[PDB]
């Protein structure tokens, strides 16, 4: 029936500005109340502002007032969202959602979007540095692959082809001096392996950077 | 403004384990109340609004409850669907406000991890870089104390820890500490440990390695 679709996720520069978006669809657009969210890990989520796109008047938070700024398109049928003065504590995921009732609003939201991420700092697309991770044998034994230095997110992992999914934990990646890394391990008998092929496949798509690698001992 | 307070922050509860979630705002909010659900996987929908009013098209497991200032919403008997973290606000005054939020998790049995350590791999060691890994998989409350003796002296410059969120398989967790060091001081101290206080079992789960072997 009903949905909202969030731009995809989006990054830039401290002190840049960045312009949002969230299209609507299944309903009368012109006249509900389209609202905005920020949500970062720590906390809860924090109202940023409101719109009404008929005539398009705004409502929003004393936090936020100055550092945001809400348009909306009638034809498109999207809403629009733009930061401005950017700096760390901006970098997080926004939302957007409507306000049931009709023409005069309500107490409530009803539909939400998918949420739009955004990070910030002064980085470039670097790809990774897939390394491989071997004990030195057990009856049952744990690999993995770790990667390095690589910007921005995402980066998928694999294990001959998919093959694999069995026991396998690929953790989240974390942060170092303005640059991502994860690891992941994988899981088999101490059969298996090293008498058969065991390799992790990688792809950073950023980058453009597709990687296999088969792991060995020492 | 108007803050809103979630008794809790993360809870537990196992299938038809019927459960409640408890909001408590900072003042009167005439019943003007509404739940919400978000998924890990970043969707988030409504359940209720004013406090205890269905929305079109939800199960009636769910139900809720709201008064003055300590509202509540309970769902009778749950389904695995049911994992995700659980938003509340106040649709009194402005601005809109919401709670803290409170994540769910399956209860089970504790359980050790399966810990696996990793020395330097040679791709590595050769660029200058020196990271030691330390894989634990497949363990019970994600209240995990790790820390790395270096000839037996504690250290945590250098240390980067990841968490995966419960498993979806048996809800399970997993941690990833991962050490990183330059060439030198690798090249300077011999025993490194990776040890993992956990509830379960007073005893550390250690797993050492010398650098001589
Ligand atoms: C910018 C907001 C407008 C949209 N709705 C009609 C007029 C304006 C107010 C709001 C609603 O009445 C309302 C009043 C008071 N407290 C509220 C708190 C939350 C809420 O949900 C959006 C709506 C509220």
């Amino acid at each position: 029936a009903v949905q909202l679709q969030e731009s995809g996720t989006v990054l830039a520069r401290p002190g840049a500005s960045v312009k949002m978006s969230c299209k609507a669809s299944g309903y009368t657009f012109t006249s509900y109340w389209m609202h905005w969210v920020k949500q970062r890990p720590g906390q809860g989520l924090e109202w940023i502002g409101a719109i009404y796109p008929g005539n398009s008047d705004t409502s929003y938070n004393q936090k936020f007032k100055g550092k945001a700024k809400l348009t909306a398109v009638t034809s498109t049928s999207t809403a629009y969202m733009e930061l401005s003065s950017l700096t760390n504590e901006d970098s997080a995921v926004y939302y957007c959602t409507r306000e049931r009732g009709l023409y005069y609003g309500s107490s409530s939201f009803d539909y939400w979007g998918q949420g739009t991420t955004l990070t910030v700092s002064s980085a470039e697309t670097t790809p990774p540095s897939v390394y491989p991770l071997a004990p030195g044998t057990s009856s049952m034994v744990t690999l993995g692959c770790l990667v390095k230095g690589y910007f921005p997110e995402p980066v998928t992992v694999t294990w001959n082809s998919g093959s694999l999914s069995s026991g396998v934990h690929t953790f989240p990646a974390v942060l170092q001096s303005d640059l991502y890394t994860l690891s992941s391990s994988v899981t088999v008998p101490s059969s298996t392996w090293p008498s058969q092929t065991v390799t992790c496949n990688v792809a950073h798509p950023a980058s453009s950077t597709k990687v296999d690698k088969k792991i060995v001992p020492r | 403004d108007i803050v809103m307070t979630q008794t809790t922050s993360s809870l537990s509860a196992s299938l038809g384990d019927r459960v409640t979630i408890s909001c408590r705002a900072s003042q009167d909010i005439s019943n003007y109340l509404s739940w919400y659900q978000q998924k890990p996987d970043g969707t988030v929908k409504v359940l209720i609004y004013y406090t205890s009013k269905l929305h079109s098209g939800v199960p009636s497991r769910f139900s809720g409850s709201g008064s003055g200032t300590d509202y509540s919403l309970t769902i009778s008997n749950l389904e695995q669907e049911d994992i995700a973290t659980y938003f509340c606000q106040q649709g009194n005054t402005l601005p809109p406000t919401f709670g803290g939020g409170t994540k769910l998790e399956i209860k089970r049995a504790d359980a050790a991890p399966t810990v696996s350590i990793f020395p330097p791999s040679s791709e590595q060691l050769t660029s200058g870089g020196a990271s030691v890994v330390c894989f634990l998989n497949n363990f019970y409350p994600k209240d995990i104390n790790v820390k790395w003796k270096i000839d037996g002296s504690e250290r945590q410059n250098g240390v980067l820890n990841s968490w995966t969120d419960q498993d979806s398989k048996d809800s399970t967790y997993s941690m990833s500490s991962t050490l990183t060091l330059t060439k030198d001081e690798y090249e300077r101290h011999n025993s490194y440990t990776c040890e993992a206080t956990h509830k379960t079992s007073t005893s550390p789960i250690v797993k050492s390695f010398n650098r001589n072997e």
